[PDB]
């Protein structure tokens, strides 16, 4: 996963040098904002279940055909909406995990490489999931600096789908 | 194999029975006859009783008849009933040492019956099918045998 | 008896501040993970199961 | 200032001739620049190159190099130039070089770019600390300057895996995208606490009276089929 | 690479003699099935997408742990391997079918697949459920009499299905 | 039942002589290695479980004795197994403590192959997983202690055999 | 099974066989078209019960098939499942039998010995059988669920 | 202890002790200063043996502290390192000792069936000793690690 | 490679659930000690030829049968080869204290070295002591207080001793 640790690692076996102060200080910014960041994932993961149900809801408000098409690929089931709130606990999931390690590796690892190959086969728009997303994005209740790094990770996972 | 008796570890462990309580028990049990009573003859059960009930090999041909003819007409718990019972039971065991085998060093050991206990008190007693000591104890009083 | 009472009696006790916070990584927000290689194995996420306490845990009194 | 490891060479197929002059069938299709190519089919090169380097499957829409691609296109850099930016592109570095140690991808970065097996375990050996001093993007330039590299691939070709198969026969050699996977089994071992944890599904059930024992002719109706 | 021809040519050129006449007859019966050939592999090269995405959400309701968290083709880029798995071996078993012979099936796919799911860890007796799910969906639409003359074809039906039950037994 | 000490004093012993210099010559060699069997002997005590686990799993596990069928099929005659292999590695613990394998067929040889003929128990794969059992013994007590312990080991291999 | 045991019960004793031995031989060779229907049930309904029944057993035991647990990889699954066509195999015995007699001298005399020996956690291959036991009773009526539940509790049992 | 049951072999012998059982109760109190050292050494390291002791066993054993597993929250996973407190207590008489017999009546004896009626996997509390022992013969002398260790796979091998 | 932060994320994520409270509060207690962690990797890459060149010539102090004609490190392109390797090893642990857990360490270095050096010939636990002469140079040289204020960092130290001698043990 990139980490602003990991890039400073592997800048430093790229040439095959040593560790110098060209890479302590892009850990040193990065121990400055963690405190903004685990404050930040501290909350969603406490608001989690309110986050969840509330954005399966913002996505069947609009787009009700969703709930009453047949067909597999639709929450019009029992199964089909539990698969729906299943991958809007994947997205906030690795939203978290974004904040405590700072950087775009988990969701690079686990989202976003191969995404396009299964919402092609597997027939899911991608403009559910912005929906689902745009609700998180402003009603998980952060204010400031706090606010400002969980709207930032949700917005890279929005920028994939758009 | 994992077999249990708690029940008998129970009333021994307590004291509430002897030790030749336990014993006893342990002879009428059914994974004892299923061992050493279905998979032989009354011949060999009678036998096989003696090296596990009184640690010793049959001594004469009439101590083979007084306990064939009980164990002909009582079974199991009628043949392991009249050994604990016995006095020859109580001389060495009462209530509370456990039977032991009466090897060769421990006790004065009998003419008779030499080549017998020795072969009754090996692991490969229990597969003399053949009972070994009531036709030992019957040719030493007829004549030889053809072979 | 009574001068000895409700702590060292309890055996358990001298281990709560430490098998309490080995015991507070990757919490689970909605119903489902703990998947542990690809099986089901969920939660209960209530506030008796999450210290993992039972029916037999509060009728103990 | 410190020369490689004087390893040995082997047994291979790559270094005789085949005396295949018109060869029929199982030809590995030059994908080249110097045929001129149109705007379609300069598309059958990437996509020849991505199955090269990466295997089949990273030729998703994240692992692709879309800026690369179009210098491709206006002849700015070449087929050797493009090889070299794919080895040191990023989706090559935390798929492929953070999941195996050096003496593996050793035989990665020899397998699909000189198109040859290894010879021996030395020459893993004798290449790996290349990487540790120098670093990959060393690594490269100096496995694309090689002998074996220039003398039959060139500036214009795509590699390949070169003779593969035996003309007269139909079974030949391994692939080597079968070959080298992105792990092996002493990576995957190691990591079945954290990754690699999935304890494997239920099987169909055979019964067990059913299998075949010596001196059974149940054990022959496969060659019996092969007639 | 075979074609069904060039077993019968490649035989008797080791034993060396010409090609006797009654195995010509056994030659112009193929070419008599040439046409029917052909839209088998017509049938199942154009549905071939859904062969696919159909047969994959089969397995994974029957065995749930394979996409599950922790499991082997859980996240996006691995249910997309695992999306792309099935369609290499439908691409080799239509390749077997146009031809004749299996001699390019064993070849560039089955030729030591078995040898490196046991190093990746994949279960390779789930590869061999999905593979007879696609088997299910290819010999339906081969049966397919639209737009087609209506004739038996159960005997190129069952060699189609001798190359999806070869490639099954090679991964376990 | 004879230690090399019992061994050595009932040969000096059946001549009516005292210890000489040659029957003391052997009693230091015994007293030399004394301090290697007990080392030999404690570590076999700890994993005697395991390596029971590691022979049958090496040598027999898999063979169709264990299948349906085979010597060793139900659960019963499966226990009856490493129940039986435990002797094999206890009684061999004692012939290397006592450095005389006198016990081994006063206590094991003698009507053990008469006995396995009468259950039809495979001598050959008995005597296999005893070679396998020998294997792992050399790996815990080292080289020349499982050289002690190997020495016994066959000696129960070439009399049941 | 139930004559053989009954036998060997009276055999003991030094005696025949009482009316209520032998109205009981005699209930069960009546029974016995029942029985041989129930078997039938199960002896090919394996592929499901087994397969099922491996299904539960790996959601409830996770750690089994885990990477560190017994059953680990294609290798020792497919054994995994191969037990379980066993103790299915004697329930099927035990069925016809009448009795876990068959069941008794196989499969549970010394299993904890055999499990133990093998590094397999005992609790779990009991509750794969136990998996095994909702998926075989939910092929039968009211009536056959009574007894071929029946015996895998008693296979349950001895199994812990 | 070695005292009580070099006695208690030769009480039922219906003898006295030979030089065989004297001269090892000799050798055992002249040992005695070192055991009291060895135990001294484990008796106020239960704090980083214990807890070190749960590190690797959850490390090992993910399966029995996450959700399902037996030693599961903050109140299973205290009971989880209580127990090894006490497998770690016990060692510490068997040392004394000079003998299991303390760890055999205590902790041994039985032990199968409270951990198959608690529903805890014995092998995992195996596991959790073995853990054990590797923090507490490296804190010994290799003369020490002989004997602190050469208790916890006695432990071992009655806890399987 | 996999800092202490993506440790604990991957060990969640195969399981499939968030971070816990307590959850950075142990991550939280990491970057408070943010500046004795980078200041510790300021000291042991700023004087870090020193640590090879002193441990170097410490080394045949000890075993000089490696220089002798014959021996493993005679040669000069074999002494270059010595050096080399000494450098190397350092340069990973510097990367695993700047990390916080050793994935760095054993998927680069330590991965499958005890083949090379048995395939090429090198004492294996030879090396080992090499390893060893660096740590006692680079641990007093950490507990140094040139320019930095006073306070208890012996937690850190050990996790600086505990990669030196999780790779002593990986080469012999
Ligand atoms: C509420 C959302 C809408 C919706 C969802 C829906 N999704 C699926 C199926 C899949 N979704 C994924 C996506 C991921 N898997 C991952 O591991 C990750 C990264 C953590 C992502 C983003 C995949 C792989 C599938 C297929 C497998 C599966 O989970 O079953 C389905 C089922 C469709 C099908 O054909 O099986 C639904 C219904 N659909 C809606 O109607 C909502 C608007
Ligand atoms: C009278 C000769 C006998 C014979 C020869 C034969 N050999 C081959 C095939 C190969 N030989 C090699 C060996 C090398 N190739 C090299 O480049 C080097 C230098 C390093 C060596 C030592 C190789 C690699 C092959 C296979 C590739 C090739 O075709 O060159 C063959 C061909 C087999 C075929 O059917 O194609 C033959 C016939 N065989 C005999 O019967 C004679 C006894
Ligand atoms: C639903 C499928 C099951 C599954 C599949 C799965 N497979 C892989 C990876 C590979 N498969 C191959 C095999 C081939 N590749 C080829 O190019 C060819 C033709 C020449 C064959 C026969 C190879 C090489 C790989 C590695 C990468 C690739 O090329 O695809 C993976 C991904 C492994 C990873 O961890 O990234 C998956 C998930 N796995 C399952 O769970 C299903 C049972
Ligand atoms: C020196 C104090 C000790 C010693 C060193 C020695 N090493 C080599 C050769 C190799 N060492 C490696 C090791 C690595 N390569 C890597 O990339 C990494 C990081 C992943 C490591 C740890 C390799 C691959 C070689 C072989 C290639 C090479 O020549 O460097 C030698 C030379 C052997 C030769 O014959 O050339 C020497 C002398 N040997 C000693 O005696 C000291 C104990
Ligand atoms: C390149 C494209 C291409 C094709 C798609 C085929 C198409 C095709 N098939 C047939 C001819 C035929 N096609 C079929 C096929 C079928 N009948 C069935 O019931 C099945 C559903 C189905 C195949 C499985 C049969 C049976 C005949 C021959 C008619 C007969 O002999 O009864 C013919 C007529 C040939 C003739 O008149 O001699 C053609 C053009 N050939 C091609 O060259
Ligand atoms: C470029 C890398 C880099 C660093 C190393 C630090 C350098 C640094 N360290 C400290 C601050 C400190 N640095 C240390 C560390 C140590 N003190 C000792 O006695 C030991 C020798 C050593 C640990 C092994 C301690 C203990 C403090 C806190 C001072 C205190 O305890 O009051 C401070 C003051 C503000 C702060 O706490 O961050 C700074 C700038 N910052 C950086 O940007
Ligand atoms: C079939 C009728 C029957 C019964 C009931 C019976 C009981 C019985 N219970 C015993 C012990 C025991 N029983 C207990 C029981 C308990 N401890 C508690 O705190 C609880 C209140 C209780 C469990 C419900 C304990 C702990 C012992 C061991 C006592 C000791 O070692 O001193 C013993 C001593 C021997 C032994 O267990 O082996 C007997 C004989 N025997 C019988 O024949
Ligand atoms: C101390 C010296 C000594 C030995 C060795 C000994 C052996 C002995 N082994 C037995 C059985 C057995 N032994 C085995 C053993 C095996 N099956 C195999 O396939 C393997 C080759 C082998 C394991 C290595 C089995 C399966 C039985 C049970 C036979 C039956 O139930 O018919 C029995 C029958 C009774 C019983 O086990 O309770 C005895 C007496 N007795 C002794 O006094
Ligand atoms: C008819 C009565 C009967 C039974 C039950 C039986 C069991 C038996 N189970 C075995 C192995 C095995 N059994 C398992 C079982 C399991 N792993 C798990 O995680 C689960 C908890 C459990 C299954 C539900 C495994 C993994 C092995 C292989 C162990 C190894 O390879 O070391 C073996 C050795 C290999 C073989 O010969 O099959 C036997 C003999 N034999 C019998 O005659
Ligand atoms: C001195 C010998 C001795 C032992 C060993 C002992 C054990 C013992 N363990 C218990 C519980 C427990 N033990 C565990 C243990 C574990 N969970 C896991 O995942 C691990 C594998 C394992 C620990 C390493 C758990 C979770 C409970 C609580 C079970 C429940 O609440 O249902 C209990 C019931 C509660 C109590 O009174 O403490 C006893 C008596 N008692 C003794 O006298």
């Amino acid at each position: 996963m990139k980490t602003p640790i990991t890039e400073a690692i592997a800048t430093a076996d790229n040439q095959g040098r040593f560790l110098s102060n060209t890479e302590l200080q892009a850990v040193n910014g990065r121990y400055q904002r963690a405190t903004a960041s685990l404050t930040a994932a501290k909350a969603l993961t406490g608001s989690a279940q309110r986050l969840i149900t509330g954005a399966a809801q913002a996505v069947y408000n609009k787009f009700p055909y969703t709930t009453q098409m047949p067909g597999p690929a639709y929450a019009s089931s029992a199964i089909g909406k539990a698969k729906c709130a299943r991958d809007i606990g994947y997205y906030l999931r690795m939203v978290t995990y974004c904040l405590v390690v700072g950087g775009t590796g988990p969701m690079d690892e686990y989202l976003v490489a191969g995404l396009e190959e299964i919402n092609r086969s597997f027939d899911l728009s991608p403009s559910w999931y912005i929906e689902a997303l745009q609700y998180i994005k402003n009603s998980h209740g952060l204010s400031g600096q706090v606010a400002n790094e969980a709207n930032a990770y949700i917005d890279y996972a929005i920028n994939t789908l758009s | 194999y994992g077999f249990s008796f708690s029940v008998l570890e129970s009333q021994v462990k307590n004291g509430q029975i002897s030790i030749k309580e336990f014993v006893r028990s342990l002879g009428k049990s059914s994974v004892y006859q299923k061992q050493f009573y279905q998979p032989y003859v009354n011949s060999r059960v009678v036998e096989l009783a003696f090296r596990h009930f009184l640690g010793r090999n049959l001594s004469s041909l009439a101590e083979f008849q007084k306990f064939f003819a009980i164990l002909s007409k009582k079974g199991l718990t009628g043949l392991v009933d009249s050994l604990i019972n016995s006095r020859e039971y109580s001389d060495y065991f009462n209530e509370e040492t456990v039977p032991y085998i009466r090897g060769f060093g421990e006790e004065p050991q009998e003419c008779r019956n030499w080549g017998t206990q020795i072969d009754l008190f090996q692991y490969s007693a229990p597969f003399r099918k053949v009972p070994q000591s009531i036709t030992l104890f019957s040719d030493y009083l007829k004549a030889l045998p053809d072979q | 008896a009574v001068k000895q009472s409700a702590a060292a009696k309890d055996t358990v006790e001298t281990w709560r501040a430490a098998a309490k916070e080995m015991a507070a990584m990757r919490g689970i927000s909605p119903m489902g993970e703990a998947y542990f290689g690809g099986i089901a194995q969920k939660v209960d996420n209530g506030a008796l199961a999450q210290l993992g306490n039972k029916a037999s845990s509060y009728k103990k009194y | 200032s410190i020369p490689i490891l004087k390893y040995s060479l082997s047994t291979q197929n790559q270094r005789v001739e085949s005396f295949e002059v018109n060869p029929g069938d199982e030809q590995y299709r030059i994908y080249s620049t110097d045929s001129l190519p149109s705007s379609s089919e300069v598309d059958q090169i990437i996509w020849a190159a991505y199955r090269q380097i990466f295997s089949e499957h990273q030729i998703l829409k994240s692992t692709k190099q879309p800026f690369l691609e179009s210098q491709l296109r206006f002849n700015q850099i070449s087929i050797k130039d493009f090889i070299k930016g794919l080895v040191l592109s990023a989706p090559f570095r935390d798929l492929n070089y953070n999941v195996n140690n050096n003496y593996r991808f050793v035989e990665i970065c020899v397998q699909r770019v000189l198109g040859r097996d290894i010879y021996n375990e030395r020459e893993k050996i004798a290449w790996s600390i290349i990487i540790a001093t120098q670093g990959l993007e060393g690594f490269i330039d100096t496995l694309l300057n090689t002998q074996e590299y220039l003398s039959n691939f060139g500036d214009s070709i795509v590699p390949f895996q070169r003779r593969r198969i035996i003309p007269q026969r139909s079974k030949g050699e391994m692939p080597f995208n079968l070959k080298t996977p992105r792990y092996g089994i002493e990576f995957r071992s190691k990591l079945a606490a954290t990754q690699f944890s999935w304890a494997s599904p239920i099987r169909r059930f055979r019964p067990q009276e059913q299998q075949p024992k010596a001196g059974d002719p149940a054990l022959f109706l496969n060659m019996v089929q092969e007639m | 690479m075979l074609d069904a021809f060039a077993k019968v040519v490649a035989q008797a050129d080791a034993r060396g003699e010409f090609l006797s006449n009654t195995q010509i007859d056994a030659l112009s019966k193929m070419v008599k099935e040439g046409n029917q050939r052909l839209d088998i592999v017509n049938k199942v090269t154009s549905n071939a997408s859904a062969i696919v995405t159909n047969s994959a959400r089969a397995l994974f309701a029957e065995q749930p742990q394979l996409i599950q968290p922790g499991g082997n083709a859980y996240t996006s880029r691995r249910m997309a391997a695992c999306l792309r798995d099935m369609e290499i071996v439908l691409r080799y078993v239509s390749y077997a079918m146009i031809a004749g012979d299996s001699s390019v099936l064993d070849d560039r796919c089955l030729n030591g697949l078995r040898e490196t799911y046991q190093a990746l860890g994949t279960p390779g007796s789930s590869v061999a459920v999905a593979i007879q799910k696609m088997k299910d969906a290819s010999v339906a639409l081969a049966n397919d009499t639209t737009g087609t003359p209506i004739g038996d074809c159960s005997s190129l039906v069952a060699e189609l299905a001798g190359y999806f039950d070869r490639a099954a037994v090679s991964v376990v | 039942m004879q230690d090399a000490i019992t061994s050595v004093i009932n040969a000096a012993d059946v001549q009516g002589k005292y210890l000489d210099a040659n029957s003391v010559e052997k009693l230091r060699g015994y007293f030399q290695t004394g301090e290697l069997r007990v080392r030999a002997a404690a570590t076999i005590a700890a994993n005697a479980a395991t390596i029971i686990k590691e022979a049958v799993a090496k040598s027999l596990l898999y063979s169709d004795i264990t299948r349906p069928g085979g010597n060793m099929y139900t659960t019963r005659r499966y226990a009856a197994c490493i129940r039986d292999l435990d002797y094999y590695l206890r009684y061999a613990t004692y012939g290397m403590l006592a450095g005389d394998p006198s016990i081994l067929d006063e206590r094991v040889l003698n009507g053990l192959k008469e006995t396995y003929n009468s259950l039809g128990v495979p001598i050959g794969a008995t005597i296999q997983a005893i070679q396998a059992m020998k294997e792992v013994t050399g790996s815990l007590v080292g080289s020349d202690a499982g050289k002690e312990m190997g020495l016994y080991f066959d000696y129960i291999c070439s009399g049941l055999s | 099974s139930i004559v053989t045991k009954s036998i060997v019960n009276a055999d003991a004793e030094a005696r025949y066989l009482s009316p209520g031995e032998l109205d009981r031989i005699k209930s069960f060779v009546l029974s016995g078209q029942r029985r041989l229907r129930i078997a039938q049930t199960l002896t090919e309904n394996r592929e499901r019960i087994v397969k099922q029944g491996g299904q539960q057993l790996f959601q409830r035991r996770p750690d089994v098939v885990s990477p560190g647990g017994n059953a680990y990889g294609e290798e020792m699954t497919a054994t995994c499942l191969r037990d379980l066509d066993y103790y299915l195999r004697l329930v099927t015995y035990g069925i016809i039998a009448g009795d876990v007699t068959p069941i008794e001298e196989i499969g549970l005399v010394g299993v904890k010995e055999m499990y133990s020996a093998l590094g397999t956690p005992i609790s779990g291959v009991a509750e794969g059988i136990r998996c095994m036991k909702d998926v075989a009773c939910s092929l039968l009526s009211g009536e056959d669920a009574a007894e071929v539940g029946f015996y895998f509790d008693y296979t349950l049992a001895a199994m812990q």
